[PDB]
């Protein structure tokens, strides 16, 4: 049963404080240095802190000062406590098992939690504006639509093309982050003999904001 | 604080070849104890990232034989001896020997297939969207290989980048291609004050860029 389970992520501002917990089960808990160690939206991978089995704490110098690490060998959970969060400390937070006790000649991270995302941003909850994107019609054998969903927050939104019974020809793109508010869009391609004749509708959820819009694409000249 | 880079930074494969990654330290790994920390581990996508090697070559518990590590003092490189589908995700060195413990960029291993030219597509600004006053014109750039390609807009013959918005799809577990999607936004006031719109792409495919240009008055 050796298992991380990280909670307490969320949406906080910058300034702000939250705390985040990991439980562990599986092992004696006790008898493992564990660490924290946080993934940025591009990717990067950033070691925030390590406890010894014996107590020894070591912290990453930026956060030396904001952050507390702590644990509870009772319960099998470790800690960490965030205050004056900057927009930098927005990432996925892992707890990771080090093999490692105090004097011990070994140690690597060889259990991992599944992680909780923590975003600082001073920005709020905004529904999308979703835009149909269809071809000049004044303008082949397959044609490209499109939906343009703009200016949400937070992540995510969800997008499906005819409720789902469209799922091949389909790219969906990545969130971008553009002056606090996120911008995405989807495209979907059909046989030049399907469209217009057969109606096609993209559907965005934000959940959110409980938003759920169906818009249908149809031909226009621009 | 120890910098470790990892080369290449994208690393495409066909399953079945032989791989090798290189980190590099900044400063030497060793630590005052006399042994090596560095370990490596493999992400996929949506998971947790996962030990491979650690202490330069000492497999974790379940990791196939295919993974080797070596490698002395601040050169080391993971090999696969022969690459399977679930091998593909990010690679990532790590050091352990210095506080504070860094993690090296990540090496991307991908599916190599042929090189395939993007579709491209431009989408004039929806009347609704015009109706709140903004302008955005979209062009979606698919299914094209390798990922480096370059997008520029351009306004009437001049280049504009102030208002772009680039986003990536990973690789295609279909086709192995990629796809790009670019948003040029202005205010309703400055797009019709233009008449011609340009997403040009340059991309190892063709010689000259594929433009892709919709003109107001031809609308
Ligand atoms: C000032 C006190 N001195 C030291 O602290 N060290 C000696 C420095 C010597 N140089 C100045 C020349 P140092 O090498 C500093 C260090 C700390 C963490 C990590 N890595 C990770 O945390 C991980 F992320 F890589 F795992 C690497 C190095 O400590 C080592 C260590 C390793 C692992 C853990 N852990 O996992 O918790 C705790 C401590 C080890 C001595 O070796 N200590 C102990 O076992 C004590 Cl008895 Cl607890």
């Amino acid at each position: 049963e050796v298992k991380l389970v990280e909670s307490g992520g969320g949406l906080v501002k910058p300034g702000g404080s939250l705390k985040l917990s990991c439980a562990a089960s599986g092992f004696t808990f006790s008898n493992y240095a564990m660490s924290w160690v946080r993934q940025t939206p591009e990717k990067r991978l950033e070691w925030v802190v390590s406890i010894s089995s014996g107590g020894s704490i070591y912290y990453l110098d930026s956060v030396k000062g904001r952050f507390t690490v702590s644990r509870d060998n009772a319960r099998n959970i470790l800690y960490l406590q965030m205050t004056s969060l900057r927009s930098e400390d927005t990432a996925m937070y892992f707890c990771a098992r080090v093999s490692h006790y105090d004097g011990s000649r070994d140690w690597y991270f060889d259990v991992w939690g599944a992680g909780t995302s923590v975003t600082v941003s001073s920005a709020k909850t905004t529904p999308p504006s979703v835009y149909p994107l269809a071809p000049g019609s004044a303008a082949n054998s397959m044609v490209t639509l499109g939906c343009l969903v703009k200016g949400y927050f937070p992540e995510p939104v969800t997008v499906t093309w005819n409720s789902g019974s469209l799922s091949s020809g389909v790219h969906t793109f990545p969130a971008v982050l553009q002056s606090d508010l996120y911008t995405l869009s989807s495209s979907v391609t059909v046989p030049s003999s399907t469209w217009p004749s057969e109606t096609v509708t993209c559907n965005v959820a934000h959940p959110a904001s409980s938003t759920k819009v169906d818009k249908k694409i149809v031909p226009r000249d621009c | 604080d120890v910098l470790m880079t990892q080369t290449p930074l994208s690393l495409p494969v066909s399953l079945g070849d032989q791989a090798s990654i290189s980190c590099r330290s900044s400063q030497t790994i060793v630590h005052s104890n006399g042994d090596t920390y560095l370990d490596w581990f493999l992400q996929k996508p949506g998971q947790s990232p996962k030990l491979l090697i650690y202490k330069v070559s000492n497999r974790f518990s379940g990791v196939p034989d295919r993974f080797s590590g070596s490698g002395s003092g601040t050169d080391f490189t993971l090999k696969i001896s022969r690459v399977e589908a679930e091998d593909l995700g990010v690679y990532y060195c790590f050091q352990g020997s210095h506080v504070p413990p860094t993690f090296g960029g990540g090496t991307k291993l991908e599916i190599k297939r042929a090189d395939a030219a993007p579709t491209v597509s431009i989408f004039p600004p929806s009347s609704e969207q015009l109706t709140s006053g903004g302008a955005s014109v979209v062009c979606f750039l698919n299914n094209f290989y390798p990922k480096d390609i370059n997008v520029k807009w351009k306004i009437d013959g001049s280049e504009r980048q102030n208002g772009v918005l680039n986003s990536w799809t990973d690789q295609d577990s279909k086709d192995s291609t990629y796809s790009m999607s670019s948003t040029l936004t202005l205010t309703k006031d400055e797009y019709e004050r233009h008449n011609s719109y340009t997403c040009e792409a340059t991309h190892k495919t063709s010689t000259s860029p594929i433009v892709k240009s919709f003109n107001r008055n031809e609308c």
